[PDB]
């Protein structure tokens, strides 16, 4: 518990020195945190920025005031209640799981793994955001993708036996002609925004792939059909619906991801905080699965041949769908290189078991503190595949925070010299030139980071999102909460302190099939995979 | 070169603006605190305005005070509404190297 007046007055005396109004200011405002029984969480907090200002006000004031050490000394104890304030005052969390899919039809996969938590969760109520205007972002994505690859592979066509003519050149190539492609198909959106406001994205969409590309508008027609009613049947929740959110201050930022950069993932980031901001609840990606019942496997342990938690877990898993077939068409490929005896143990166990919550773990009731979002871990970083927010929470807003200043150094940067109408090179070149100007001591892990934007979804590792809307925006939250500041851009932080907002482990499985499958990025081993099969196509072996 | 004013005599409900206003220095009050001493009790923090022109206010007072600067940050103001008995006191406004002699408040009932 945080020193009181009296305690604060031991700590900070000095001998013959008479008591400043700016300490008097700081004793009587810590005083009155200790009278604040009646207040929320959020009151407490800001009771305690507000003596954090205070002591700086102090610090500045007499810099070589006898005070001062012990004043620092008091501004650490601050931080110790902060955490205290988070760890101790818990409200319950709202019972929805939320889920996004985006962009285009909902997977029969995701359907799957969605009615694991629903089986095992009859108390919770579930949502699948998804958006009635951009189910064709996913087409367009792909048609220009391929029509990129084709007229690569068509302009370096006598290069591409050449020994030396890379992956690597290859996707370096394709990159510039597929920004040709997006910057066409981005002026001619905003044009047709301009022209005729009603327009929604998919009419702009079909429009753009029957002019550019001659599909089939009536088979377009028929897939949006066959996607709305689909995810309208698995508990659909229409983004054009959320006014909280179409109506904020991130919804452009969004649509920027959505209908620009055809970064579903990126725009489920953003979704996914104004979900738990305005709404509140458990998130996940698509790709995660409930928690195994701790005491389902409890007595069987782990052989030496396994060693990762990770592997042991996913071994589990398939172990699971091995046998009670929940989820058709679940690999068992790590589960059948394990020793007879062992997979012996497990169909054992589980033909003991015949109900699905004594196999996955009810999340029954979960808490929260107000001032907080509870993130996964993996790999001892933080990832947002699974979160955990009661609505309006402080982190929350911290959240929208770190989204809109991150977004604007970016635009601010990039857009213009977009504007020029230059190439990708050029561009590129120019936009590297302008992070080089505007770096300073405090941005530069976040300008050090960003200069990929342009290739994310096709480029290998082309990693921007986690910096711009990913995990760093988590870390960015959990520091502005820490040091009583917002739109901290240097996310600097004690991985002691991030422990602190840990997703409860036992309640979720991350090592799923579907989570090794990456929607939005690649790998330059899936790189060096794709090339070789693009030549191969093109060649038609 | 302070020169204070602004003070009197109100009744419950009623408004007064403080005023402190210096000249001879180069931000007098970037940074300023407003106190208050009852007789017989101790000095009492009422508010403070931070360099940022962050403005933080006691609880006993909040919804009610109002503290301000001028843009040279050589006059700061103290309005305070919906007076009270408990406000009567001498209030002191201080900068960095300059603080008020004290003006009386006086709130009737
Ligand atoms: O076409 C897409 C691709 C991705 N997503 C969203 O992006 C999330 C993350 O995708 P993934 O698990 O592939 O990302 P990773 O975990 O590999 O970063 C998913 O759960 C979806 O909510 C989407 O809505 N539509
Ligand atoms: O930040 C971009 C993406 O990467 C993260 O690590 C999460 O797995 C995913 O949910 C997110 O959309
Ligand atoms: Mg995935
Ligand atoms: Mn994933």
């Amino acid at each position: 518990s945080l020193v009181n007046r009296k305690q604060l007055e031991k700590m900070a005396n000095v001998r013959f020195r008479v008591q400043e109004d700016e300490y008097v200011a700081i004793l009587d405002a810590l005083e009155e945190y200790h009278n604040m029984s009646e207040n929320t969480v959020v009151e407490k907090y800001l009771k305690l920025k507000d003596i954090n200002s205070l002591t700086d006000t102090y610090i500045d004031t007499y810099k070589k005031s006898g005070r001062n050490k012990a004043l620092k000394k008091f501004k650490e104890y601050l931080v110790i209640e902060i955490l205290e304030l988070k760890n101790s005052n818990l409200t319950p969390v709202e019972k929805n799981l939320h889920f996004i899919w985006i962009g285009g039809q909902i997977n029969d996969t995701a359907i799957n793994y969605i009615n694991q938590w629903k089986d095992v969760n009859s108390d919770y109520n579930v949502n699948v955001f998804y958006d009635s205007n951009a189910f064709l972002i996913n087409t367009l994505k792909k048609t220009i993708i391929e029509s990129a690859s084709n007229d690569t592979l068509e302009s370096f066509r006598e290069n591409l036996n050449d020994p030396e003519f890379n992956h690597t050149a290859f996707f370096r190539k394709r990159m510039q002609i597929i920004y040709d492609k997006q910057q066409n198909f981005i002026n001619y959106y905003k044009a047709q925004k301009e022209e005729n406001p009603d327009l929604i994205i998919d009419d702009i969409v079909k429009t753009y792939l029957s002019n550019e590309y001659s599909k089939d508008i009536d088979e377009l027609n028929a897939y949006i059909e066959e996607s709305l009613n689909k995810v309208t049947e698995n508990s659909g929740n229409d983004v054009r619906n959320f006014e909280e959110f179409k109506t904020g201050e991130v919804f452009n930022l969004y649509e920027q991801e959505l209908v620009e950069r055809w970064n579903l993932a990126g725009a489920s980031d953003i979704l996914r905080v104004a979900i738990l901001k305005n709404i509140g609840g458990v998130y996940l990606d698509v790709d995660m699965l409930p928690g195994i019942h701790p005491d389902l496997f409890k007595d069987i342990n782990k052989p030496d041949s396994v060693k990762t938690a990770v592997d042991w877990e996913e071994m589990q898993l398939e172990a699971i769908m091995k046998h009670k077939e929940y989820i058709p068409e679940y690999t068992s490929k790590h589960f059948d290189t394990l020793d007879e005896e062992v997979q012996s143990s497990f169909e054992s166990v589980l033909a003991s078991k015949s109900d699905k919550s004594e196999i996955f773990l009810p999340l029954g009731d979960i808490e929260v503190s107000p001032l907080e979002v509870k993130i996964a871990f993996a790999k001892g970083s933080i990832i947002n595949q699974a979160l955990i927010s009661a609505k309006d929470s402080y982190c929350s807003d911290l959240l929208i925070k770190q989204i809109q200043n991150r977004y604007k150094i970016l635009n601010d940067t990039l857009g213009p010299i977009i504007s020029q109408g230059n190439d990708f090179n050029t561009t590129m070149n120019n936009f590297g030139e302008s992070l080089g100007a505007i770096a300073n001591e405090e941005n530069i892990s976040f300008i050090a980071k960003i200069g990929s934007y342009l290739r994310v979804g096709f480029y290998p590792e082309a990693n921007t999102t986690i910096t711009l809307s990913g995990p760093t925006i988590y870390a960015g939250a959990y520091k502005d909460l820490l040091t009583f500041k917002e739109m901290s851009i240097d996310t600097s932080i004690l991985s002691s302190e991030l422990r602190n907002f840990e997703f409860p482990k036992v309640n979720i499985s991350q090592a799923t099939e579907q989570e090794k499958n990456s929607l939005w990025q690649f790998n330059e081993e899936r790189a060096k995979i794709q090339f070789e099969e693009y030549k191969k196509n093109y060649f038609e072996g | 070169q302070l020169v204070e004013s602004g003070g009197g005599l109100v009744q419950t409900g009623g408004s007064l603006r403080l005023s402190c206003a210096s000249s001879g220095s180069i931000a007098g009050f970037e940074t300023v605190t407003w106190s208050r001493q009852a007789p017989g009790k101790s000095l009492q923090w009422v508010a403070s305005m931070t360099k940022t022109n962050n403005e933080i206010y006691s609880d006993s007072v909040k919804g009610r005070f109002i503290i301000s600067r001028d843009n040279a940050k050589n006059t700061v103001y103290l309005q305070m509404n919906s007076l009270k008995p408990e406000d009567t006191g001498v209030y002191f406004c201080k900068g960095p190297e300059l603080r008020g002699q004290g003006i009386q408040v006086t709130v009737s009932s």
